[PDB]
RNA sequence: AUCUAUAAUAGCCUCUC
RNA sequence: GACGAGGCUAUU
């Protein structure tokens, strides 16, 4: 029951809920107002006095202290050179390697800032190359086939690229 | 401790050893012939 | 809370669970969360702090 | 040999009312925070690449001149002797629930010093500081 | 402005200048004149380093043409200037350790294995000796200091460890470059003090842009509406 | 009076129908 | 094919 629209960036079908119409029965609602989130988050503001504003300034802190290897602490993470899934150390240097390719040497300066500026650019790039694995097939009789995976260059658009940094790969738990 | 430096890990190795050998040759550690291989080796490196 | 029960009333406890938590929450009123949190930040550290939300309201 | 060198006292039951406080786990006879004691250990081991040398570390110079006697000519990986200097160095605080007796060397016996209905009187061996007292 | 510095200072001589301001954080184009002094002192560094070489005795001798490499082992000086802050630092500690001699609390310019000492080098624009005491103030006799200036006045320390022709060649290259920088009007180019506040930059391009702008709550058209929304409403009641 | 301070990896537990 | 966060634990 919200906006319905086309991205105009990806072109996918976007639903936005907010400011949406007020619920009529006791099903699940997605339409949040943001006149009443800011009354709330205002009252939270009054309670607690100078809570946001010492919270972001200690956010910003550690930003600004935080460097690219933070992002390696993770387990398995989508890996968009590949579209699969690679642990953090593996998809953090395939990125910053294809980076590289791409004039985006914003990791080299070893900060997080800096190479959220180049994942920022990157997004603008109308071309992206990076390296890729790439599958040969090999005919073992048993008959049964062997994979032999190895590193290709490769080449993706604009469009196509965004669409897989705003990806989310899904499993089961 | 996680290593720091905006430099290539050639470079900081390099000058590392540099100093290493040098340090070697001034203390006694290394001899004559030794010193003049690894100053070859880093110069050509 | 049980000191500050005002006397001669009754005090309840709501035992509660949200339903579809991740389901309904939206992205876009996150970003606003955001832009009202860091409201005396400059200006750089105010976009850092949107571009999470953005991403996710335009997530695959 | 804190645990041998011990006296047990007899075992009550009746109520123990215990409050979760962030207390020490293991006795240590010099301590310091995470930063000091690494910075003490990268001049202890690896005093070549430990960098701009903090005035933090002045209290401490003594004793690093007291460690890097002791590990003069010792073939162990010098990864396991940093990790041994911390052990004996940074202090590991927990909150755990407790009746009456919070210091570490409690702390190492907590699970045998009561329940929430028993209460086992020790004696822990060793010396003990007279802050406590 | 910066041609002057490509031309007289080696290549060299600009990468390094250029990876101290990057350590410092310092915009070269921002802060040009800071570059240009940094090329110079290290400069200086480079031509006090190559006026000595230890020998088979441990003494000092001059350098001069028909000579081979394999003569040139061991500088007498090493250059601690020009090199990243952790690779300098390890070569500090380094010879701290190795000669016995307490790290001292800053990073040092050269250090002399004749007399086994940290040696500071700078250059100072007003009196020489003011220069030299106001270093004095920070250490004094734990790393001694040799200043110089562009008026031809030096201030060299208690231990001399330099000969009368390498004072004279440092002096007059600094003469040249004054006449240089003179003659091709650059000198108020440098005198200049312009360094306004300089923060963190986080630029935002067009496609993250036009993200933000398709991710506003329903009813805004941009996000600059939002902001602004956001900060300037009272959402009472 | 523990407030501070705190590298990395891995494990266990808790937190859509 | 097995994510995020919090706590605790072990190891280097
Ligand atoms: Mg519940």
């Amino acid at each position: 029951k919200g906006k319905q629209y086309i991205s105009d960036v990806t072109g996918c079908t976007m639903v936005d809920p907010t400011n949406g119409p007020l619920p009529e029965d006791n099903e699940p609602s997605a339409y949040a107002q943001l006149d009443c989130v800011l009354e709330a988050l205002d009252r939270m503001d009054e309670e607690h006095p100078g809570l946001f504003q010492a919270a972001s300034q200690n956010a910003m802190e550690t930003l600004m202290v935080t460097t690219v290897d933070k992002l390696t602490q993770g387990r398995q993470t989508f890996d968009w050179t590949v579209c699969r899934n690679q642990p953090a150390a593996t998809a953090l240097n395939t990125t910053i390697t294809s980076f590289r390719l791409n004039d985006l040497n914003g990791a080299d300066k070893g900060g997080l800032i800096p190479f959220c500026q180049d994942i920022i650019d990157s997004l603008d790039r109308p071309e992206m190359t990076f390296f890729s694995v790439k599958n040969i097939k090999k005919k073992l009789p048993a008959f049964l086939i062997k994979r032999i995976p190895m590193k290709v260059k490769d080449k993706i658009t604009k469009v196509e690229y965004i669409k897989r940094a705003l990806s989310l790969n899904t499993m089961t738990k | 401790r996680k290593p720091v430096g905006q430099h290539s890990m050639l470079e900081a190795m390099a000058h590392r050893l540099r100093m290493d050998a040098r340090l070697d040759y001034e203390s006694g550690r290394m001899s004559k012939d030794d010193f003049e291989k690894a100053m070859a080796h880093l110069g050509e490196i | 809370m049980l000191s500050n029960c005002p006397p001669g009333g009754i005090s309840m406890t709501v035992t509660g669970d949200n339903t579809k938590w991740n389901e309904c929450l939206n992205p876009r009123i996150f970003l606003a969360m955001t832009e009202r949190i860091t409201r005396d930040s400059p200006i750089w550290f105010r976009d850092f702090c949107s571009i999470a939300p953005v991403l996710f309201s335009n997530k695959i | 040999m804190r645990l041998d060198n011990a006296t047990w006292g007899r075992i009550t039951f009746g109520p123990v009312e215990r409050v979760r406080k962030r207390v020490l786990l293991n006795p240590l006879t010099k301590e310091m925070p995470p930063d000091e004691a690494s910075n003490v250990i990268m001049e202890i081991l690896f005093p070549k690449e430990a960098g701009i040398p903090r005035e933090s570390t002045w209290i401490h110079r003594e004793l690093i001149k007291e460690k890097r006697e002791k590990l003069k000519g010792t073939m162990i990986t010098p990864i396991v002797l940093a990790y041994m200097l911390e052990r004996e160095l940074v202090a590991r605080r927990r909150f755990l629930p407790v009746a009456g007796a919070t210091s570490a060397e409690f702390i190492e016996m907590l699970h045998c010093l009561q329940g929430e209905n028993w209460r086992q009187i020790y004696h822990p061996g060793g010396n003990k500081l007279t802050e406590s007292r | 402005m910066d041609t002057f510095i490509t031309r007289n200072f080696q290549t060299t001589i600009i990468q390094k200048a250029k990876n101290t301001m990057a350590e410092f954080s310092e915009d070269p184009e921002l802060q040009p004149a800071m570059l240009f002094n940094i090329c110079v002192h290290l400069e200086v560094c480079y031509v006090i380093s190559d006026m000595n070489f230890l020998d088979e005795e441990g003494k000092a001798y001059t350098a001069l043409e028909g000579q081979g490499k394999e003569q040139n082992l061991r500088p007498q000086y090493e250059v601690i200037e020009g090199m990243p802050r952790t690779i300098a630092w390890m070569v500090q500690r380094s010879l701290a350790q190795e000669h016995g001699i307490e790290t001292p609390k800053y990073l040092a310019d050269l250090f002399d294995y004749k007399t086994k000492r940290f040696i500071e080098v700078g250059i100072t624009k007003g009196l020489a000796d003011d220069y030299f005491w106001k270093k004095k103030e920070k250490l004094g006799n734990s790393m001694e200091l040799m200043i110089f200036s562009y008026n031809q006045d030096y201030s060299l320390s208690n231990e001399s460890s330099l000969d009368e022709e390498g004072k004279g060649r440092v002096l007059s290259r600094l003469t040249e470059l004054q006449a240089e920088l003179s003659l091709k009007n650059l000198w108020q180019v440098l005198i200049g003090e312009e360094d306004v506040e300089k923060g963190i930059d986080f630029k935002l391009g067009q496609t993250i842009s036009r993200l933000r702008d398709i991710s506003v709550p329903a009813g805004f058209s941009n996000f600059e509406g939002m902001r602004s929304y956001i900060d300037n409403i009272d959402p009472k009641g």
